[PDB]
């Protein structure tokens, strides 16, 4: 987390058909689910995979940065770790903070 | 090289 | 497929004893998507599933069946960040072709005109969209017949089934 | 919410440069300060706005969908409506259902 | 403009580079336009001069 360059998308809607990419065919199949009359997705008939073409009329998600006010915390000192409290690495993975 | 299956 | 009857108590070893009588060569359904999951995030850009094969085919020659096995390894290891190189991408396939290797057991031009040709296929798609004319129509509608064919060819096959071959014949 | 059509993104990286589109400035910048070496962002002398072109190595979102098993539910008869017990529209807005 | 566009991807050529490095240079003018600016201020023309 950077309050500095905070992560977040923005929709746009593509202008003009993009260029086709390589995709699974399960993965090329949810993204037809989705765009229907604004995507094809076709077999590449030697590799078994899909070619994924976005139409014109799309909606795409585009990452963009935005700068935040709160710069500072009350954090727990840096280097603190339930491992050497002597807490498990299962526990540590499996619980939240 | 000698093709083998998955085990 | 095939749920041996204590899954939860059979141990490793004598669970892939059952699991090899019946099964050949098949990456399976939950392993195939395992790994084009890992390809997708975890690849650089442009780098496929296919590219990773035409790479552990010829710097390190593996058949369908072996790279198979790369793969699987590659997919237990998988990174926990995207690889930025290309040529980091193929450092990761070394390593884990490796790793297959002593898992298994076994020791280890034209390219100008495909430059060329890119570019002639772009100016036909610049050129098909100047002039407005969609080039995959055809595969459309014959993916939407070859779809009402099998349903056709569904009901038929089942009248067949009850009216049998002497009666509908 | 549709059970049976998912909504999700999935990450892919742009193989080759997207085609520019139009943005405001505010805009354009958050894009550039996301994005750095993989976009450019340029005035449009005539209008002030700027153009923004993607390139190539960039990520984007491009959503997909996701057919779900949970089907069905034990929902409050459909038209309740908080407004028919007597609920004032700015509590409506204002507050979760 | 197409034709363009996709020929000089061919020709791996930046066709936006000249304002890229200009729009860098713009920036370190205003920069040390700036420290001068003030110094001036600071010092005053007579002396600067």
């Amino acid at each position: 987390y950077n309050p500095e360059k905070k992560e977040m998308i923005q929709e746009v809607i593509v202008e003009e058909d993009l260029e086709p990419f390589e995709a699974s065919k399960e993965t090329a199949e949810q993204f037809k689910h989705q765009h229907g009359d604004k995507v094809d997705i076709f077999e590449i008939p030697e590799t078994g995979e899909y070619s994924v073409k976005l139409l014109k009329g799309a909606t795409l998600y585009i990452p963009k940065a935005l700068r935040f006010d709160r710069l500072v915390a009350g954090q727990i000192p840096t280097g603190w770790n339930a491992k050497t409290y002597g807490i498990s690495d299962d526990i540590i993975s499996q619980v939240d903070p | 090289i000698a093709d083998e299956p998955v085990k | 497929g095939t749920t041996p009857e204590k899954p939860e108590e059979t141990p490793l070893e004598e669970l892939a004893e059952t699991f090899q009588d019946t099964f050949s060569g098949a990456l399976g359904k939950q392993s195939s998507s395992l790994l084009s999951r890992l390809i997708s995030s975890k690849m650089p850009g442009g780098f496929t599933i296919t590219v990773a094969r035409k790479y552990l085919q010829t710097r390190w020659g593996l058949p369908s069946g072996r790279q198979d096995g790369v793969l699987l390894v590659a997919l237990s290891n998988e990174p926990a960040a995207r690889l930025g190189s290309e040529a980091d991408a193929k450092a990761f396939l070394d390593s884990m072709a490796q790793k297959y290797a002593s898992i298994v057991g076994v020791d280890l031009l034209e390219e100008i005109t495909k430059d060329h040709k890119v570019l002639a296929r772009q100016q036909l798609q610049v050129l098909a969209r100047y002039l407005k004319m969609d080039l995959d129509n055809g595969e459309r509608k014959f993916l939407k017949e070859k779809d009402t064919v099998a349903e056709l060819q569904a009901q038929l096959d089942y009248l067949n089934a009850e009216l049998g071959e002497f009666f509908v014949n």
